[PDB]
């Protein structure tokens, strides 16, 4: 028979024939190797284009919508490096990794301004100018969420969408650059190597350009989500700690290096555990940004100052302080403007009493996160004090954080990214039920059947009040003896019959049978399950510094290290972002939203390196396949009469071949007498239910004779229209140049 | 609008796309002055400003198929009715000489920008022709509009 897309282990999907059914599952036989078969589920067998070759702009215009023709359909435009890519209006971006010529330019910038989507190839701008002329037409702020794993392109497509408005709509507009300006400043402090991405986000951000009346800029806002709080002190094998550590420690002038007394990073203890890696000119391009935004010189020492401080707090050696370490104390107490007593005290002793190595590394540490995350809180303000306003109309908000990803082990930080990206996937469900519904409407297609199931229990499971899995874990941290162990077993004694929970040792999986019940649990995500290990979950969700080590550094010679911290030792880490998360959803509940789905083609940051199964598990993961299933409830294929028109003219009489292309198909449907259910003739497009398109296509496909026979029954009517057309357009500017009259 | 049939409504979509000739649903006043020249009109762009500011809800200066029904809708005597009809049929007989000719079909057709050849032009003057004579008059040019 045909061939058809069916399961690939690496490829994700591959080509091959039918070559027998089963009341489960089909056996395939993959294309090139004759006498090798395979069994795949029915469901996991899908119809291909006949056109291997072609790509389309909208994957709406495919004969077969589904993951696999969508798989393909992106795959030949990176091929081509075309790397967007719509499913009606989500945006799809596939990183590239490397700069593809002309695509970012001015000039092609220019090309987008005021364009609807599809009149344009796939791109970003196209999505950030729809969010102005929504905002600027519907009086509505508007929303652009950009979402994918580690290394997919989030930040760097943020980046283009600010890029795009500043030059498009900020032209006089200062305001417009401090916001572009902002990020580099940011990115110094909450920005680390990884080995998923060398520039990768360790904290969420929403980023608000914030407008009046006229459509005018008059003020932006950033709120960061979730900083990584562990990687202050220790850091993977392959990793670093914030770019700022060391751009600070390649770039000071001499004569700064001597007063925060720095050396190279190998130095330090928070950096020891970079070719690629520009940290001298980086460090350039953000004192360049801070001019820009408007940082005095004394502040940029005085966050230097803190960063060094907190590089020497890391030295300190444990018992009591060795003598490698009592230089680094005394650095560390001069650059923080503590005594270096009640410093030295404060580590080694505790009130409830001495303290072991561990115990005095426990607080060492504690107290550098806790300054390091405050300074970065000041940082985020300091750029939203760049740009303030007691007052707007509107904003435009793009949303930058990490989706859904696999992890070998999933501890607390995942746990609070999942349940982010739950409040964000039902977002994202709801919204594109509501356009399919407003587009079913408009032209009249009826209803769709279909529907996405919420995940609202999955949702309540983790947030509800009193029973939800965070007040569960904030309980924990207020008992006299806190354990991970008794925090897992509440949980499972409170929801042991729900849905989306589960015991480890239920896991197919013998890795996750391995951890005890009360040492995790199993939560039911969206994109699927999640082996949670619970171990230190009591301690991370806690962001409170000791009573004595906060008084230490409170109580500080230096006025802005005392000003970091204007603000049972409990503040609770999940309750904290469920409030955030909560105020960000009622954001962007009150905008119309666009979706930009950020795909990483591979785990080597390699160009035209395609690796199927890879993305096909990033589309599945971010709701694609969620999208694809309503809208083949519908009319999952729609064409614009232009479309129709240039594929199949060639096929038809070239008496109809000089129609114009909404007339070409008129006569088309009428010469073929196409069932009003299965095709609709819409306002500018033709909208076809599964397989109907494929099917229309066979018809212009066969035999050219009858085909003109048909057109030809149809003649008299086709030349009436002819008549019809030009006359009523008469009587048209007729009545409207009446009405020019009339209103004189 | 709610003053004209589903019928007459009909016509004037398809006579909409005229103006609409990228397909996307909305023209704006380029469009507009553009066709209107076509049919021997000549409209000021700040008559044509005017006019659409009526219709044009939203500031974004396109107009689309409903928004262009109520820009033509006006109050008419019973006389401007036939009287409009009797000034587009004059708009095609280019001499006033009672008779649409093929010459003056073909005028209006490429001036609408519609592709046709000269055959097929004869073909649109002889379906019309209901009197055989080989032209259009006034009654055969109403029949025509008038019919599905
Ligand atoms: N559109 C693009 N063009 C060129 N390079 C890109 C593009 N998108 C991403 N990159 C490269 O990929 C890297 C990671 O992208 P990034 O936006 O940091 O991912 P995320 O924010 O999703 O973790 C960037 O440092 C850049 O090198
Ligand atoms: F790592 Be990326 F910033 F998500
Ligand atoms: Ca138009
Ligand atoms: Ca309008
Ligand atoms: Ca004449
Ligand atoms: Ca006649
Ligand atoms: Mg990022």
């Amino acid at each position: 028979g045909k061939p058809v897309w069916a399961p690939h282990p690496t490829d994700g999907f591959q080509v091959g024939n039918i070559v027998d059914i089963g009341p489960d599952s089909l056996t395939i036989e993959p294309l090139n190797q004759k006498g090798k078969t395979f069994l795949a589920l029915i469901n996991q067998v899908f119809p291909a284009e006949e056109d291997s070759k072609k790509d389309v702009e909208d994957n709406c215009s495919l004969m077969y919508l589904n993951e696999a023709t969508l798989l393909h359909n992106i795959k030949v435009r990176y091929s081509k490096d075309r790397i967007y890519t719509y499913v009606a209006n989500i945006l799809i971006a596939v990183n590239p990794y490397f700069d593809i010529p002309k695509i970012y330019s001015s000039e092609t910038i220019k090309s987008y301004q005021g364009k609807s989507l599809g009149t344009m190839p796939p791109h970003v701008f196209a999505i950030a100018d729809k969010a102005f002329r929504d905002m600027k037409v519907l009086k509505l702020s508007q929303s652009i969420i950009v979402s994918g794993e580690s290394g997919a392109g989030k930040t760097e497509n943020t980046k283009f969408v600010l890029r795009y408005l500043t030059e498009s709509y900020g032209t006089g507009q200062d305001i417009y650059d401090r916001i572009v300006e902002a990020n580099p400043l940011l990115e110094a402090f909450g920005n680390a190597k990884t080995v998923r991405n060398n520039n990768s986000s360790r904290f969420g951000k929403f980023v608000e350009i914030h407008f009046n009346e006229k459509s005018s800029v008059v003020g932006g806002f950033v709120s960061h989500y979730l900083l990584e709080k562990s990687r202050i002190c220790v850091q993977g094998k392959e990793e670093r700690n914030y770019h700022i550590f060391y751009r600070l420690c390649a770039g000071a002038s001499e004569d700064i290096r001597e007063r925060l007394h720095l050396s190279s990073p190998d130095n330090f203890r928070y950096l020891n555990r970079d070719p690629l890696l520009d940290d001298h000119g980086d460090f350039i391009r953000m004192c360049t940004a801070m001019k820009k935004i408007g940082l005095d010189d004394e502040e940029k020492l005085d966050l230097f100052r803190v960063v060094a401080g907190v590089l020497h707090l890391g030295n300190i050696d444990f018992c009591n302080l060795k003598n490698k370490s009592t230089q680094a104390l005394e650095y560390c107490a001069e650059l923080l403007g503590l005594d270096q007593d009640d410093l030295r005290v404060s580590l080694t002793t505790r009130v409830m009493v001495p303290l072991k190595v561990e115990q005095a590394n426990n607080a060492r540490d504690a107290l550098a996160k806790t300054v390091y995350s405050h300074l970065f809180d000041h940082v985020v303000n300091r750029v939203n004090q760049c740009f303030p306003f007691e007052t707007s109309s509107y904003f435009i908000g793009v949303l930058d954080i990490a989706g859904f990803e696999y992890f070998e082990h999933n501890s607390f930080e995942q746990f609070c990214i999942n349940y982010c990206n739950e409040k964000l996937q039902q977002f994202f469900n709801e919204r594109i039920l509501k356009e399919e519904q407003e587009l079913y409407q408009k032209e009249g297609l009826g209803v769709n059947e279909v529907h996405y199931v919420d995940n609202q229990d999955c949702i309540d499971l983790i947030e509800a009040r009193l029973v939800g899995i965070l007040d569960i874990l904030d309980e924990e941290n207020r008992l006299p003896q806190p354990s991970d162990q008794h925090f897992t077993s509440a949980v499972h004694q409170k929801h042991k019959d729900h849905f989306r929970l589960s015991i480890p040792r239920k896991s197919k999986l013998a890795i996750h049978r391995n951890i005890r019940d009360d040492e995790g649990f199993i939560i039911r995500h969206f994109a699927g399950a999640v082996c949670y290990e619970t171990t230190q979950f009591v301690e991370k969700n806690n962001d409170a510094l000791h009573m004595s080590l906060e008084s230490l550094i409170c109580e500080s010679r230096d006025k802005f290290i005392r000003e970091l911290f204007e603000s049972l030792s409990f503040i609770s880490v999940g309750n904290k972002f469920k409030t955030q998360l909560n105020l960000l959803l009622d954001k962007l509940r009150s905008t119309g939203a666009s979706f930009i789905r950020c795909i990483k083609p591979n785990l080597k940051m390699t160009s035209h390196h395609f690796e199927g199964a890879q993305i096909l598990s990033q589309l599945q993961c971010s709701g694609m396949v969620s999208v694809l299933d309503l809208m083949q409830g519908g009319f999952p294929s729609r064409a614009s009469f232009h479309e129709l028109y240039n594929m199949y003219k060639k096929y038809m009489p070239d008496k109809l071949a000089r129609l114009d292309p909404r007339l070409f198909c008129k006569a088309l449907f009428k010469a073929l007498g196409l069932n009003e259910i299965d095709y609709k003739f819409g306002l500018t497009k033709v909208f076809f239910r599964p397989g109907k398109f494929a099917e229309f296509d066979q018809i212009m496909k066969s035999d050219p004779d009858h085909l003109a026979e048909l057109v030809k029954r149809v003649n008299h009517w086709l030349i009436c229209s002819r008549w019809k057309k030009v006359q009523w357009c008469s009587l048209s500017v007729i009545k409207l140049k009446n009405k020019i009259k009339y209103r004189a | 609008a709610d003053q004209l049939t589903e019928e007459q409504i009909a016509e004037f979509k398809e006579a909409f796309s005229l103006f609409d000739k990228d397909g996307d649903g909305t023209i704006t006043t380029k469009e507009l002055g553009t066709v209107m020249r076509s049919l021997g009109q000549n409209p000021t762009e700040a008559e044509l400003q005017d006019m659409i500011n009526e219709v044009d809800a939203d500031g974004n200066g396109t107009i689309d198929f409903p928004e262009f029904l109520t820009m033509m809708a006006r109050k008419m005597k019973d006389t401007d009715s036939e009287e409009e009809i009797r000034e587009a049929f004059r708009v095609f007989d280019k001499d006033g000489n009672g008779f649409i000719s093929a010459a003056e079909l073909r005028h209006v057709m490429t001036n609408l920008g519609e592709k046709l050849t000269d055959e097929e032009v004869d073909e649109m003057i002889r379906e019309a022709d209901i009197d055989g004579d080989g032209q259009v008059n006034y009654e055969e040019f109403v029949t025509m509009m008038t019919s599905k």
